[PDB]
This record gives structure tokens, C-alpha cells and sequence, in this order.
């Protein structure tokens, strides 16, 4: 539905026919994301993972009450142009959900 | 009668001796022999029988002794986690403690009380064989330090040599000892 | 309670219970790990693919706002409606129950904007391709945390049990 | 009780014992003798080559590894569903049920021990050739095949 | 003395007496009566019996009360896991036996003796109620291998003729249990 952004990826989004949003710091990002869930924010969420590390931190107010939103972070345009690392972050949500590194 | 510890006849006993061999059904279920438990067995002897290993057998004696039981107490710490996960999801420096702890159980420890060679052993042959593997481990530990892989260190003959140490005559024994130690030596730098 | 031979035997058999139960927690944990692993594969190729597709995607924006001006993508992206509606199957997970993402789909060049340029047309369609690896990536990763959280709830219980009980 | 004076003083002066589960005879199988508590001290000394069979021992260890496997695993079932288990599982589970359908509950009937080997052999075919790790490969490709056709030789 | 099955009279007595019926305080403090202890009773002159039963009774009584006595086991066995993870965590088969067990317990096994009617209980009386709920557990189980909900089940109206089928006078049953042998069949088999 609605991802949050920089300009130039929102622009993309709306051609896609996706309701992005501009956002260059975490303030209006959280305010994005809350106006969003106020007014029925549907299903999947995307946020700038550059923007907000985790997305969640402004879900867990509304997190208890409602299941249906799904948030994951994803490279922005000027972002997804250099080398992401998803590994590293699949190693952090292992060390978090087990409490030890499996790989090597 | 039910192998409880807390029946006072163990109990009257356990503050008298001076050792305690626990002999475990465990062990020789996976034909482990002569299945004594390491971690519930202790001995009272060595501070006053020290002097006279240094005297008799070797002046570090005591030090090797001691590597090798931390050796052992640290790959049985390890034992949730390869219970867990398994073996393979470890990093390089505890699949290395794990192998070389099942290169002691199954080198050192382990003896075939039928076997003409194996079933009686002095003492120096156990102080060469601690020494070359504790050898082992640290070129092994080193190799991991220059970026070798595990597969590669897992896969090196001298482990054959090494295994096959305890079948050795006790009188040919010495020259066996000097050619394993330089082979240990030699598998790691050459490859480099 | 009353100290008799039948509560003496009654506790016996809660503690020969209790051990069991603790036994089969154990295998429960360990089959939800074994579980784990192959989610976590199966996660990664998924944001591999995902990546990919965004590299893709945004290949051919760079395409679309250079060769075409602004207001022409800009136009482009007014004609054509927002996509709406996402349908959130449910999915068992162990007794656990994960929403399952798929969005309607409105047959994409149907839909097709006034913004005629081919430049303009291709960072659709990939971003329509991109999307649709993002819900599988979506959906992977809801399945991977909810048996984590069920990994989390074994071992705690049987911590619970076996260091109080 | 286990630990009353009797019992306890009379397995510490035996060489073993046979155990009854009451969980078995309710479930309607006679003799209801229990396999996993079970024990023969000297049961090594009786069986050999030159007396029964040369597989007795292998077959008998085997027999004892798997129905445990199979009864711990059909524990786990009860939660986790029949369709998150391993084949291994869902084979072991069948073989544990058919092992105490017709092993166990034999009857009135009157089993020589070739017939009970046989027996053993045609349950032990229904686990795969290479889960059979307790047993010799000699036993296994002199014995390794038979169907379950022996129970019903004797209604 | 204090309820101590332990006790040496008691223990004279069991081994003498042909039959044993142990009751419970944990029925009695719930008031379900007789509140006998099923897991703590047995009989021995069950097998000796079995041809009156056969002539008398019905030709397949004894194999209906081997499936009951079977249901009984299987539900106790469970009840450890429930009282474990507790009933959601089970599959459907474990929640149908768990209320199987329930409704066995509550409609069969359970009687009032300060009943007008439901103080005597003929043979043939408990042989129609346990063959109805054998016949609706058949059912429920085929029910359940066409994926049809627990929950569903649980609500049909059959359930509460096989719970009040207790309460019929001698005279009406004949008709009574054909009545609801014929709603048990069509619940399940008219409406697939």
C-alpha cells in the first residue's frame, strides 16, 4: 500500500501505484507510519531501512491490538544501488531468536 | 540397590577414600571401555604425587595433565550446544575443541584390555602420547589462526599416527614417539 | 500436604511425570530448530531474489525520469489508480496462525497510464515484479518469526520446569 | 512400588526380572509382558551358535532400540501431528503398533523360537535395509525381506 | 485411616477379595458419584463370565466393553499431555478422545442413586447407551478424517439424546435407542 521513502523512490512508487511518501528523518517517518495506522494503514508497510533501522519501534503501541500491518525494512533508491548486506541481518535475526551465532 | 548415591553406605564410604572411579553403564552402551566417567570420578593423590612425577617420568608432567583435563572440561561445556544445533553450525575454534576432545576420548582414554600390546600401558607412553596430542591442538589452533580451513586440519595423516600410538610395543615405542612428533611438526609449516 | 505413603507415592509419579514431559519438550524444541534452519535457507534466497528484483527496478526508473521529463512520469503515475486490497489467508504454523500476504493484481498493461514511453512502462512492470517478491519475502519472514516465537515458548518452559518444578 | 523390601530384595538376589504393564493389558494384549523394563542378566551366556541362532543377540538389540525409538516417537506425535514428522518417524511408529498388534499378543499361542525369529525378522523388514544399524550385514542379507504372513498362520 | 491405601487391612484384603472397587475423594469432592476410581479397579471375573454375557445380553457385549475399557486407557494416557501443554495444544483425534472420555464419564459411567429411573440400570439399558456412543465416536472419527472441525462436532445436537438417553425408564428404551441410532446415523451420513 503505502511506503515511506526518499522523493525520488516515492516518486517510483507512485508510478508503481503504491502510496509512497517522502522521508528523510525518523521524526516524520514515525509521524508517516502512526497517521498511516490512525487511518487504516493496509497490510504491508515498507519503510527506507537506512530511514528507520527497525519499524517496529513505532509499532509497538499498536502491535498489541492489531496483527494485520506487516513492516520490513528495504534499501532506498540511492541505497539499493551499493551493496546491501541481508546476510548479516539474517545473522542478527538468528542471534536474536536463538541466542547464538550459527554460521561462520 | 538402585545405583542411588544418597544410601548411606556410599555416603560412609565416599568420606573415607581417597579415590572414586565411577564406572558407567552409559559409557559401554556406546562400546566405550574401560568406561570410567571422567566427569564424576576425582582422586585426592596428586598434590602429594607431584614431586614424584616430576622425579620419575617428566618435569611438566603435572602441566600436561592439567591441559589435557581443561581440555576435556571445556569440550564437555560444550555439549548443549552440539546437542542443539549439531556440530557443523559451530564456528572453526569449538568444531576444533570438539574433534580434539574426540581425538582424546578415542586415543587416550579409550583401551582394549584384550589386546596383547594395549592392555597394560606405562607411564611414559601416556606422558608421549598427551604430549603429541596436545602438540596437535596447538598446531591445529595456529592453522585456524592463518585462515586454514577445519575440513583441511580434519583431514592431515599424522592423525593416523596418532591414533594408532596405543598399540605400539612399549620397548619400540620411543623411536614411534620421535617420528609422530616430527611429522606433527612438519604437516603444518610445509603445507603452510 | 500430609506426609503419608500414598502422598509419597502420588509425588513420585509427578515427579516420573514431569520428567517426561520435560523429555518431550526437549524433542519438540529440537524439531522446531530443525524446522528454524530450513526457514532461514529458504529466507535468504527469498531477499536474494528480492534484491535482485529492486536492482532491476530501479535499473529501469534511472531509465524513466531521464529520458522522459518529470511531468510526463508524473503523469504517468496519476493515471493510474492505486493499487488496493491485499488478501491475508491464514496459515497454520505448529497450532500458531500467520497471516498469509497476497495482493490483487489488475492485470497490470490493462491498466496502462497515459504516460505512453516505453522508458515509463518497463520500471512499472519491474516494479509490479519487485513487488511481488516482496510479498513472498513478507510471508517468509512472518513464517520464520513465528517459529521463533514458538522455539522461544519450548524453552522457556522447559527451563521453567526443569529449574522449578 | 519398586522400592517396597520384596521386590527390591528379590531383584537384588535374582538375576533379573520380567515386567507386566498394566497399560497393555487394559489395551486388551496378552501375555501383557513389557519389553523396555524387562532384563536377563545371563541371557549372553544362552545364546550363541552352536544354541538357537547366530543372530539372537543382533536381532534381540535391535528389536529392543527400535520399539523404544517407536514408543518415544509416538508420544511426540500426539502434538506435533503425523504430518510433521520425518518417513523414519511415520516408519517406526507403524513398525512400535505392529510390533505390539502381533509380537506381544501372541495368545494362547505355543511359538517355537524359530517361529518367534521369523517373527522378529518380518517386523524388523519393515524399517529401511540401512536403519537396521545394530545387525551384521551377513544376518541382514541372510534374513532381510520376509513379509508379515506368520500370525495369521495361527488364528 | 486418613484414606492411606496403605494401610495393612486394606492390603490383607486385596489380596483375597476376586474384585476391587477403589473409590476416589477427588469425584466425591466434585459430588460425581459413585465416584468409583476407574484406574485403580480391576475384576477378575471378567473372562469367566463372557459366554453368560454373550447368551443373555448380546452376542458382540464383551467386544464392546474391551472398545470402552480401550477408549478409557487411550484418554488417561492423553490426560498426561493435557495436564502438561494443556487441551488446545492436542491434535483433533486427542481433543475427540479427550471428550469421548468426558462424555463416557458424565453419561455412562455416572449414575444417580436418589433417581426415580436412573437408580437400576439393566444390562441391556448400558449396552444400548455404550453402543450408541461407540457408534457415534465411529462417526465423529470419519467425520474428522474429512477434515470437518472439532468445534463443529462438539455442537450437534445428538450429543444431549445420548446424555439424557440415562434417564429413560426400562420400558421406553427399546424405541429410544432406535430413535437415536437413527439421528446418530443421519447427523453424520445425511449430511456429508
Amino acid at each position: 500500500m503505502a511506503v515511506i521513502a526518499d522523493p525520488e523512490t516515492a516518486q517510483g512508487f507512485r508510478l508503481a501505484g503504491l502510496e509512497g511518501y517522502g522521508a528523510s528523518s525518523a521524526e516524520e517517518a514515525q509521524s508517516l507510519l502512526e497517521t498511516l495506522v490512525e487511518r487504516g494503514g493496509y497490510a504491508l508497510v515498507a519503510v527506507d531501512e537506512a530511514l528507520l533501522p527497525d519499524p517496529e519501534r513505532a509499532v509497538e503501541r499498536l502491535m498489541r491490538g492489531r496483527d494485520l500491518p506487516v513492516l520490513l525494512p528495504i534499501a532506498g533508491l540511492k541505497e539499493a544501488f551499493q551493496g546491501h548486506d541481508v546476510e548479516g541481518y539474517m545473522r542478527e535475526l538468528v542471534r536474536k531468536t536463538i541466542g547464538f551465532d550459527i554460521k561462520l | 540397590p538402585g545405583g542411588d548415591m544418597s544410601e548411606p553406605v556410599t555416603q560412609s564410604t565416599l568420606r573415607i577414600v581417597g579415590a572414586f572411579w565411577r564406572l558407567d553403564a552409559s559409557l559401554a552402551f556406546r562400546r566405550h571401555f574401560p568406561a570410567i566417567n571422567w566427569n564424576g570420578s576425582y582422586s585426592l593423590f596428586t598434590s602429594a604425587l607431584d614431586p614424584w612425577y616430576r622425579e620419575n617420568v617428566a618435569e611438566d608432567y603435572p602441566e600436561l595433565r592439567d591441559a589435557i583435563s581443561e581440555l576435556l572440561q571445556r569440550e564437555a561445556g560444550l555439549q548443549e550446544i552440539v546437542q542443539l544445533v549439531g556440530p557443523d553450525a559451530l564456528q572453526d575454534a569449538e568444531r576444533l575443541v570438539i574433534e580434539v576432545g574426540r581425538i582424546i576420548r578415542e586415543d587416550f582414554l579409550q583401551q582394549n584390555a584384550y589386546h596383547e600390546v594395549d592392555a597394560y600401558c606405562s607411564m611414559k607412553k601416556a606422558y608421549g602420547i598427551m604430549k603429541m596430542i596436545l602438540a596437535f591442538y596447538k598446531e591445529a589452533e595456529a592453522a585456524i589462526k592463518r585462515g586454514v580451513s577445519i575440513d583441511e586440519i580434519l583431514q592431515l595423516p599424522v592423525l593416523e599416527r596418532i591414533g594408532r600410538a596405543r598399540y605400539v610395543s612399549e620397548e619400540e615405542f620411543p623411536a614411534y614417539f620421535e617420528e609422530a612428533m616430527k611429522e606433527i611438526q612438519g604437516a603444518f609449516k610445509a603445507l603452510a | 500436604v500430609s506426609p503419608t505413603r500414598m502422598n509419597l507415592l502420588q509425588r513420585r509419579g509427578q515427579l516420573r511425570l514431569a520428567q517426561k514431559g520435560v523429555d518431550l519438550l526437549k524433542k519438540k524444541r529440537d524439531a522446531l530448530v530443525a524446522e528454524f534452519f530450513g526457514l532461514v535457507r529458504e529466507a535468504m534466497e527469498a531477499r536474494k531474489a528480492l534484491d535482485q528484483a529492486a536492482k532491476e527496478a530501479y535499473a529501469a526508473l534511472l531509465l524513466a525520469q531521464a529520458f522522459d521529463g518529470p511531468e510526463v512520469v508524473a503523469g504517468a503515475a496519476l493515471g493510474v489508480p492505486p493499487l488496493e486490497g491485499v488478501e491475508a489467508e491464514v496459515e497454520n504454523v505448529w497450532g500458531s496462525k500467520v497471516p498469509r500476504l497476497k495482493a490483487t493484481f489488475p492485470d497490470g498493461a490493462l491498466l496502462s497510464p497515459v504516460g505512453t514511453p516505453a522508458y515509463t512502462l518497463e520500471a512499472s512492470r519491474a516494479f509490479r515484479r519487485y513487488a511481488e517478491a516482496l510479498i513472498r519475502v513478507a510471508n517468509t519472514e512472518t513464517r520464520l518469526k513465528k517459529i521463533g516465537e514458538e522455539i522461544k515458548k519450548t524453552t522457556r518452559r522447559v527451563n521453567a520446569l526443569e529449574q522449578v518444578v | 512400588d519398586r522400592t517396597h523390601p520384596i521386590p527390591d530384595l528379590t531383584g537384588y538376589i535374582t538375576e533379573g526380572q520380567i515386567q507386566l504393564s498394566r497399560e497393555l493389558h487394559r489395551k486388551g494384549i496378552y501375555p501383557p509382558i513389557d519389553p523396555l523394563p524387562s532384563l536377563s542378566r545371563l541371557m549372553n551366556n544362552g545364546v550363541g551358535k552352536g544354541k538357537t541362532r547366530e543372530d539372537h543377540k543382533q536381532v534381540s538389540d535391535q528389536l529392543y532400540s527400535a520399539y523404544a525409538n517407536g514408543v518415544d516417537i509416538r508420544k511426540l506425535v500426539a502434538i506435533i501431528g503425523e504430518d510433521a514428522l520425518t518417513e523414519n518417524d511415520r516408519r517406526y511408529l507403524q513398525f512400535a503398533d505392529a510390533f505390539e498388534r502381533f509380537f506381544i499378543n501372541q495368545g494362547q499361542q505355543n511359538r517355537s523360537i524359530e517361529e518367534s525369529l521369523q517373527i522378529a525378522w518380518a517386523l524388523l523388514s519393515m524399517l529401511p535395509q540401512g536403519e537396521l544399524k545394530r545387525i551384521s550385514k551377513d544376518h541382514i542379507g541372510k534374513y532381510y525381506g520376509q513379509k508379515l504372513e506368520e500370525i495369521w498362520g495361527a488364528p
